[PDB]
Formats: structure tokens, C-alpha cells, sequence
């Protein structure tokens, strides 16, 4: 079985995470000021100045790929396995309202989502079978991705994220 | 009905919506829980 | 590795008039 | 979700098939004297004389049902059917017309082919059948099992299993 | 018997196997009487 | 087999398209001023006007259609749309949201999509449509084809095409 | 060479309601 | 495009069959005595002895997938692509009389009609995108199989196995 470590910083965000929105009642405010694209897009820069200036691992195509990965992916996984229950009514209203089709996941919701993913992945990529080169590479693009996400953690989860409708 | 049996057993391979390089693959709903 | 990337419909296996679906392997419960 | 009972003197069969394997450390003999094609030809005739004294009655069906569950099982085994145990068997026997490897059907009794149909119904569940055809042969695999489960005493002897 | 949307899961794809020869599928033939490539 | 008629005005188009690149040596201007999502974009907007003043006066219908052959046409373009000579500025056009590969609906005009409309029947046959679902949507071609017909001198400019 | 030989439902790309069938590569026409 | 050269004695040999069948109106006797199973079991045995004793090409292993290959693509092709307009109510006829199924082409026909085969295989070959090694080591071993036809010629194609009613 695969296994994607979750930087502790992270794991607690979770858990966090968790508690906000089947306890506290509360959910995330969407559209998020600042959407998946976007941290994605982020990401990307950060990866091509630490390669260039610095000292698989260091391939900015590479890196690439991961993210439009990880956009695509989390598309079409939200609605289905990352929601909690009392998130439901949200994403049917959210997606009600190119040519006035429903916006995509990936330009809605944020980083308290896009998280959720990295603990539903490993699952995922066991069902789509992937070569031994090629998914070592890719998990240690997600390890970078996940580090980057826990050294800015503070900025990419502000508490007030969350909303009491 | 005689037979089971009727060109149209012939079958078409469509194309697959790819994240990194492989096949985006079935999952059946389910509420969201932490492995922990 | 630089990539995680690297057109005919075909005659199927067919049983009790239908297609055989391919299965991945496991073990028997 | 498409359900195929299976008459409970055949459950029952299959518990105890489980446990002689993986508990009692015990192997189906193979080749079994009396293998799959032979037990389904056998079945055919049965049907046939049955017949004598719809759909039900229908011998040329029947024969069709048969057929798959050849195909069906040839595929199947190396795959669904096996338990963890039984693996080192099957790659010995399969090693050993045009000197190719004896399909399963050749090598495998009772024992095996009424494993596949626990798991027929997800199977066929992947291959979309249409309504009027798959209570045809949802019929015919019920009657396969009434057979089966009718002569379990012939079909199914405990000497059909032993160990080193 | 009317129709608002050509969208409904059902469109998932199962993959099915092949008959095999040389170690590929067995391709698509439409009939056609044999004929000899010179006349 | 699926038919889908071309407007005889569109059919000299495209005949006029076929000259003007292997035989004239020309190519279309790439990006072109006015791509596809815009053409789309416009003949959803007059078709709610012409809704104005149950079946094919169904605006979302409409939608789904224009959705369709954007993504019909960002598959089909590089591999059955193409002439032989088109090829080299095909490759060059893709090769300069994430800096990924701009999807051939941004760059290619009317000149294009119209070509598609010829190979759509072949490709419809693929997919296993419904009958009620593909008398609509083919009706929703002849609209949207008539449409093109109508504007045929906006749509399609000779100055589109170069030698350079 | 020593021979000619060398699993999951998969979501495809969809238009019109329906999946889009792979294509092998031709000059138009 | 593929191209899998026939010796002439073989051509000479088509030719003649396409004669007998809609011009002298002759028809192979079916189920010929000598049917495509046997001549294929014969050229194995004979095919290894030859690897043996001699001065991918002599891998018994990989001729014995070829001659397995020749039998599903026969018994697939045949009713399709290798019959003329007149042998088809031989082949209804044929067909209609393990479980009691239909017999396959492959236990009725003979050398007469694997020949044709070898006319339609490079468009069949074509349509089936095979890799470059594995190509060039599978025509090859056509060509030897169609020398080995073609050295037993007179063994394999008797007059007499045509027939008129």
C-alpha cells in the first residue's frame, strides 16, 4: 500500500479542520479569497527560483505535471469523497449559481480543501497503476508540495476562513 | 428469448481523463474521515 | 523520468452473449 | 446489485471447502478425475432428459449457459477464484494442443466452479445485460445450482482433498 | 416524451478483455469477398 | 449510419478552405482575432435573443451543445482535422493557465470548426447515443450550421488566410 | 525477444452527455 | 504500410485456387482431411527439429505463440474476410451441423484457405499497433512458415481437394 506522510503542522490542521465544521458548526466562506489555482500557480513560482538558485527532485516540468495532477484530481474528487455531511447543502449551492456551466471545484474552494486530498491520494493512486519510476518521483513532488504548504501554513490557513452563516 | 447471442459485441476503447499519466479511477461516494 | 506521460475497436472475449470484463487480481473470500 | 442465491447444502460446502485450504492445510487434488467440462457435460444431458418429462425448457439455451461458465471460469480463476495457499499449485500445474497451458477448465472439479458463483453476480454486474436476457440466465444458473446442490453427495467427495 | 439534458455515474467505463493474437487485440474486419492484390 | 447536412453556402466554404491551403500554399493566421470560444460564445447569445420572439428552444440545451464541440473539437483538431501542411504550424503554435499547452479552441478560428461538422457523424457512431437524445442534439447542429450559414461573410473573411 | 505478450473503471472525457471515443491520427478530407 | 512477401510456387498456388472456385466452379472439400490444426502442430515439430540440427528465428517458444497467433486470426478472419461470394453457403452449411457449438474454421478448412490469410494479415497487422522488435521477428517468422509451405507445396495442395457437388 501507498503511503503519503502528512507534515505534523498539517495533521493538526486537520484536525482543526475537522472540528470547525461538524462540531462548531461552521464552514469555509466560497468562494475562497484565495482558490486552488492560485496556490497551485504559487507553488510553481516558489519551485522554480528554489531550483535555479539552490545549494526529479529539481524539474520544473516535472513539477508541473503534479500540480495540473493535483487540479484535475481534486475536480473531480470533491464532490465525491471530500466532503463532511453537514457540507453538502454548500457545494449544492455553491455550483448552482465558459458558457455559464458550473465552475469547477479547483476555483472555488481553497487549501483547507486541497489538504483533504493528500489523506484521500494514496487510495486514489493505488487504483490507477502507476510505474515504479513515476510514482516515486511523483510522491516526492507531493512531500515538496506538502512541506511548502506546512513552511507557509499560517498564511494559507487564516481562521477566519470559517463562516457561521 | 432463444439466445444470449445477437458487430455490436465490438468494443470501442474511449478516452480517459488523465492526471498524472494514468486514468482517473472509480470512486463511490463516501463522507470524509481522517485515517486517525 | 521527465514525464509521467508516455484508435481500434477490438474483438472482445465474450460469455453468456456479452463481453468479459477484465479483473484485477485477489484473492478469494 | 444483481443477487444469485446459493442453496444453503452448497453454502454449507463451501465453508467447509474454506476450511480444509486454509485451516486444515489441505489441496484439491489436481488434475480431479472428474473436471469442470465433464460436470458440465453431464448437466447438459441431465437438462436434456429433464426436458422431456419459455425459456426454462430450452436446451439450446441451456448450452449457451454452459459454454460461459467455461469461458467465464477459464478467465476467472487465476485471478478471483484462488486462495492465498493455493497459489504455488496453480503455477506448477499450469507449467506442466500445441503444448501450450491447459486451460483451468481441464484441471478443476466441483470444488472450484462453485467458488465462481459467488462471485458471478459482480461479474455480470460489469457486463451490462439487458433485462428480458439476464432473468433468462439468472434462471439457468438456479437451476445449475439446484442440480449441483441435488447431487452434492456425487459432485463433492472429501477424497477430492489432500495434504503432502 | 421530451428532453432538457443530454447528461444524467452510468458513464463510467469498464474495461473489457480482449481476444489476443501476437500479443495484441484482434482488430475490427468488415465483410469483403477475398480478392487477390494483382488482378 | 449518422448524417449531418451541410448548408451548400458552408459547403463552398469549405471546398474554397481545402484550395486555399494545398494547392494556394496558405494558412490561417494563428491565433486567430476571432477563435472559437468567442464564435460559441456569440451564437449562444443569438439564440437567446431569437428564443425571445420544449424542444430546440431550449437555451440550456443550447449550452450543453457549444460545450460539446469545445471539447470535441480541443481533441479532435491535431489528430483528424488537419491537412498534411498544417502540421509544422500546429507544433509550432502549441509549443509557445499553468504555461501548459494553450487548448486548440483559443487559437483556431471558424475556418476549423466548420471542418469538424464533416467529421462529427463518424465520431457521434462511436459514442452510443440515445434516439431521443441524437434527433436533438442533430437538430442542434442544423440550427447552429444555419447560423453559421447566415453570418457566412463575418465568419469567414479571405484575409484570414497568409503566405508570409 | 522471447515473446509477443508483455483492472478498473476509469472516468473518460465526456461531450454531449456522452464519452468521447479515442480517435487514431488522419489528414482530413 | 506492412508488406509479407509470398514465395511464387504460393502465388502461383493463390492463383490457381481463385481459378477452381469461380470460374471451373469447384469448391474445397470440407472438412478436409488434412485440416489448419495438423498443418500447424507439423511445422511446429518440424520447425524444432530444425533449430536442433542446423549449419528469434530459432526460438521454438516464440514460433509456438506465431502458430497459436494463425489460429485465432483464423478462425476470427475466415467468415469475414477470406471467403469468395460463392463459398458462403458452404460455410452456413458447414457451421450449422465441445457444448454442441459451431466447430471453428480452424478444425474444418485446410492449407487452401490459411493461405489466403497470408494475403489479408498486413492490413489485419496494420490495424493492431504492434512494437517495433516484436514486429520484425513476428514477419520473419511468416516468412519461414511460407517457405516451409512453399518447400512441402505439393504435400499440402492436392488437386483432389476440390470438389463440384
Amino acid at each position: 500500500t501507498i503511503t503519503i506522510e502528512i507534515p505534523e503542522v498539517l495533521k493538526k490542521q486537520l484536525e482543526d479542520d475537522c472540528y470547525y465544521i461538524n462540531r462548531r458548526k461552521r464552514l469555509v466562506k466560497l468562494p475562497c479569497q484565495t482558490n486552488i489555482i492560485t496556490i497551485l500557480e504559487s507553488y510553481v513560482k516558489h519551485f522554480a527560483i528554489n531550483a535555479a538558485f539552490s545549494a526529479a527532485e529539481k524539474n520544473v516540468d516535472l513539477c508541473k505535471e503534479m500540480v495540473d495532477g493535483l487540479r484535475i484530481t481534486f475536480d473531480y474528487t470533491l464532490p465525491l469523497v471530500l466532503l463532511y455531511p453537514y457540507e453538502q447543502a454548500q457545494y449544492k449551492k455553491v455550483t448552482s449559481s465558459e458558457f455559464d456551466q458550473p465552475p469547477p471545484p479547483s476555483y472555488i474552494y481553497g487549501a483547507q480543501h486541497l489538504l483533504r486530498l493528500f489523506v484521500k491520494l494514496p487510495e486514489i493512486l493505488g487504483k490507477m497503476s502507476f510505474s515504479e519510476k513515476n510514482l516515486k518521483a511523483l510522491l516526492k513532488h507531493f512531500d515538496l508540495f506538502l512541506r511548502f504548504l506546512a513552511e507557509y501554513h499560517d498564511d494559507f490557513f487564516p481562521e477566519s476562513a470559517y463562516v457561521a452563516a | 428469448v432463444t439466445s444470449f447471442f445477437p458487430e455490436s459485441l465490438l468494443i470501442t476503447p474511449f478516452l480517459p481523463v488523465v492526471a498524472f499519466g494514468r486514468p482517473l479511477p472509480k470512486l463511490a461516494p463516501q463522507n470524509f474521515e481522517l485515517p486517525w
